[PDB]
């Protein structure tokens, strides 16, 4: 339920607790943006492909 | 006393309990041993602990339980309840491996801090080997005008 | 392609009785197309992807239990049909006889080395010659 | 704005004589200010032309004011100030391809502002990565 | 003492046009004159400098004539047609020292206690800044050396007010950079930059061979900072930080990798507007 | 002596050195911090330490040889990086 950053471990029997580093952001605004010219891609293509 | 409670260095207690006992043996408190309500003996053995444990999270990165207990002068198990109390009042920052006892000091790295301080080095670098041409240029161009 | 279709079942199943009867079923097709050759370096590259399979969805895997998964013969045989894909790189692993198991590449988070930098590397280049090509057909016909 | 000026004569303004000879193209190729028309540029006075004498070692040595050390040139910029304008930048360009994108299907099916602004911020984008970038190999490959 | 002196580009003008006036008048080793400025805690600001008559002999290296009372006189006109400048050192224009530049501090201090003296190299260098700043320290070396009266290096730096920073920027408009950073642009300062950290290095090496070979003494404080840069040279084979190093170079090539994209999807829309466009004028011009 | 490239130092190394058996060198490489001469940190989980700093003293014409020599290797690889980048990038240059 992510109410605290570890991962267990039922062999040696630990609990390896740690800070989770902060999802990086600029991966995904660039991923959204992606999407976004993959999509201006699409026009680009229903321009052209229709107009020659 | 007040000496060292002031410079930068651990103090082991038991040294310093047949140093300066003294105290009661003079003075009105920290009685080295009394009535209950003035006998602070305790707390004072907790100051020193205290003061023992921000030393070496100055002057250690990862300093083994064993050693840090017969440092301090408590049983593992008694340091490790101190250290815990410690971190949770958040005084002292610490994490401890007990599957190995191999309590660290080190906060967690960040690449941005890594590669600040990098810069940081490179920085000084230049500034010191630019004052340090301005001086020889000075140094050089006066003596062998001689 | 429903021929192939059934080749590729009867390969991913593994089972040599169902590849032999599509074969001889659908044999016409592959004078149509041609692959015969390519067909029977088949068989090969069926017990290539049954190990390759084993290799994938394990770690430490045994030669005993290569042996016993894959229904070869003996565990000397696994131990040379492994060592064959090796050759072929399909499992990019290690293995240690002397006491007979195959260990796997030490899994590396593949993010604190160059890999990365080569795979934009190689895209970047490619978006900088779309750049040029495009900007140098950009035409005027006065 | 700085100007030169001398005076003209009452007698020779009077007897109608241009005030000063044009015998060169030079001299002309100003546009007198509307101010010194209405003070009298030409009524009064007459302007001249103004030139510099810039000599080579004065210009060096004016360069010189901010003229970058090579401390400046070879430093590196704070990683993590680095790191937030790149995300500040890359959001804006991710807003900026949404109204481009917009605006590019509706002028295709009806058949510019968005297009400028996002070839900017790919601009900056590239040149400041590649700069720090490049700067961190020279850096770790010279000092060490 | 005073931690820095930030020079004009007034006063970097008015010394190169002494410096020329002497030359043209004669042939000369040196021009002097004052420096007049102002103190805002110990960061000095020379706003303004005029010359005085000075000549000395270069063999005795002992006799030379600055003229104290010239100085006094200018220095009060100066302080009428200004208010807020009080003389604060004086300036050469001389390459190298001489045995004399102590007595002549000597004389210049009457005028100011912390008098600053400044060497200004009319000829152009390509490194670093035209002007140098030393002070006249004499103290009993705790290095139990004999104690000598000589100078001490002074942060140096070019700032002007807002004034003569718009008439140096009017003057240079015709060779003036872009004040922006343009990609050309900073891998040229990146080269500069190499440029300039070698020839440090090659002149701290030369300092050292000589002092090796024993044509020089050895300075005390001189090997202390050579220590501390040696010392605080990084460390790049380290796997924490190549770790961190490969994440960042990473994270830089994707924000580039995306640009690059965006880049050519708009150049490709561009072209795609430019085939539409000769087509249809093509069409219409033969119709 | 130990430059900083490999300037980890071990319990064992500096027993070698200055007779004191490997339990104070803690202490040792503790009184050094604390007077404020030396600087970094102890990993004694695995017995070594880790040098940044040491308060610098007058040399000898031997160690003055060797440092030049140093910056002599230090200076070609800058110039030679110089001429690789402005080689590479000549016409983007100024």
């Amino acid at each position: 339920d992510k109410k605290f950053h570890g991962i267990l471990d039922q062999g040696e029997g630990v609990l390896i607790i740690f800070d989770e580093p902060p999802v990086d952001k600029t991966y995904e605004a660039a991923l959204e943006t992606i999407q976004n010219m993959s999509k201006v891609v699409d026009s680009l293509y229903n321009k052209a492909k229709k107009l020659t | 006393l007040l000496k060292l409670f002031t410079t930068m260095e651990l103090m082991r207690w038991s040294t310093l309990v047949e140093d300066y006992g003294m105290e009661l043996r003079p003075a009105t408190d920290v009685f080295g041993s009394t009535e209950e309500g003035e006998k602070r003996w305790k707390d004072l053995k907790n100051r020193v602990v205290e003061h023992n444990i921000r030393i070496m999270a100055k002057y250690y990165t990862r300093i083994t339980m064993k050693r840090m207990a017969q440092l301090l002068d408590l049983s593992v198990d008694e340091s490790e309840a101190f250290l815990s109390n410690l971190v949770v009042n958040k005084t002292i920052f610490a994490k401890v491996d007990r599957l190995a006892g191999i309590i660290n000091f080190q906060r967690p790295k960040d690449p941005n801090n890594l590669l600040n301080d990098w810069s940081q080095k490179l920085n000084s670098l230049m500034s010191l080997v630019n004052k340090t041409t301005h001086l020889i240029a000075k140094e050089e161009m006066i003596h062998n005008l001689q | 392609l429903m021929p192939y279709f059934l080749l590729t079942q009867a390969v991913r199943t593994g089972n040599l009785a169902k590849f032999n009867q599509v074969l001889d079923q659908f044999g016409e097709k592959f004078q149509a197309d041609g692959t015969y050759t390519l067909i029977i370096r088949l068989r090969h590259n069926v017990i290539k992807t049954g190990v390759r399979m084993i290799s994938l969805s394990y770690s430490r895997i045994s030669l005993a239990d290569i042996a016993q998964k894959l229904q070869l013969d003996s565990p000397e045989d696994a131990e040379f049909i492994v060592a064959k894909a090796i050759r072929d790189g399909v499992i990019e692993a290690s293995i240690n006889h002397e006491k007979g198991y195959v260990q796997s590449k030490e899994m590396i988070d593949i993010y604190s080395t160059r890999e990365p930098q080569l795979a934009f590397h190689q895209r970047i280049s490619f978006c900088l010659d779309i750049h040029n090509m495009s900007v140098k057909a950009m035409r005027f016909p006065p | 704005v700085i100007d030169a000026f001398r005076l003209i004569n009452a007698n020779m303004m009077v007897l109608g004589h241009e005030p000063r000879q044009t015998t060169s193209n030079l001299g002309h190729l100003n546009k007198p200010s509307i101010q010194a028309l209405i003070h009298g540029l030409n009524r009064h006075y007459y302007s001249i032309t103004i030139n510099y004498r810039k000599n080579e070692l004065e210009q060096k040595m004016l360069l010189n004011l901010h003229k970058k050390s090579w401390m400046e040139g070879l430093t590196l910029q704070d990683y993590s100030e680095h790191c937030k304008h790149n995300e500040s930048v890359v959001k804006e360009m991710l807003e900026l391809a949404k109204n481009y994108n917009k605006a590019v299907e509706e002028e295709d099916k009806m058949t510019q502002d968005p297009k400028r602004h996002l070839e900017e911020h790919v601009d900056v984008l590239m040149t400041s990565n590649i700069v720090q970038c490049l700067a961190a190999m020279l850096d770790t490959v010279v000092f060490k | 003492a005073v931690q820095k002196v930030v020079v004009h580009p007034l006063v970097l003008l008015s010394v190169v046009d002494h410096f020329n006036r002497i030359g043209k008048v004669g042939n000369q080793k040196r021009v002097v004159g004052v420096l007049l400025g102002s103190w805002q805690k110990k960061v000095l600001d020379v706003s303004n400098s005029f010359a005085v008559p000075f000549d000395e002999d270069d063999k005795d290296d002992s006799v030379w004539f600055l003229d104290h009372d010239y100085l006094e006189n200018m220095y009060g006109m100066f302080k009428k047609v200004n208010a807020r400048e009080r003389i604060v050192g004086w300036y050469h224009t001389g390459p190298k020292l001489h045995k004399n530049d102590i007595a002549i501090n000597e004389l210049m201090k009457r005028y100011c206690p912390n008098s600053v003296l400044v060497i200004i190299d009319v000829k152009p260098k390509d490194l670093g800044l035209p002007t140098e700043a030393y002070i006249s320290v004499e103290e009993v070396h705790d290095d139990g050396t004999p104690t000598s009266k000589t100078f001490e290096h002074v942060t140096s730096e070019i700032g002007a007010e807002e004034a003569e920073e718009v008439g140096v920027e009017h003057l240079l408009r015709d060779i003036k950079d872009t004040t922006v950073g343009t990609l050309s642009q900073r891998i040229t300062n990146q080269v500069h930059g190499l440029k300039g950290l070698n020839s440090k290095l090659l002149d701290i090496r030369s300092y050292l061979e000589k002092v090796a070979t024993g044509k020089l003494p050895i300075n005390h404080q001189i090997i202390y900072q050579l220590q501390d840069v040696f010392n605080l040279l990084p460390d790049v084979s380290l796997q924490e930080f190549v770790k961190a190093f490969y994440l960042k170079t990473n994270d830089q090539m994707v924000v580039v990798y995306l640009a690059s994209l965006i880049r050519s999807v708009v150049a490709l829309h561009n072209l795609i507007n430019n085939k539409i466009a000769n087509r249809d004028a093509e069409k219409k011009e033969g119709q | 002596t130990r430059p900083a490239n490999h300037r980890q130092l071990t319990f064992e190394e500096i027993a070698k050195s200055a007779k004191i058996t490997v339990n104070e060198v803690e202490l040792l490489v503790m009184k050094a911090l604390s007077v404020g001469l030396v600087k970094g940190s102890i990993d004694e989980v695995d017995k070594r330490v880790h040098m940044t700093w040491v308060q610098p003293r007058v040399l000898d014409l031997q160690q003055i040889k060797g440092m030049k020599d140093r910056l002599e290797f230090w200076c070609t690889d800058v110039k030679s990086m110089e001429m690789l980048v402005e080689h590479q990038a000549h016409d983007i240059l100024t």
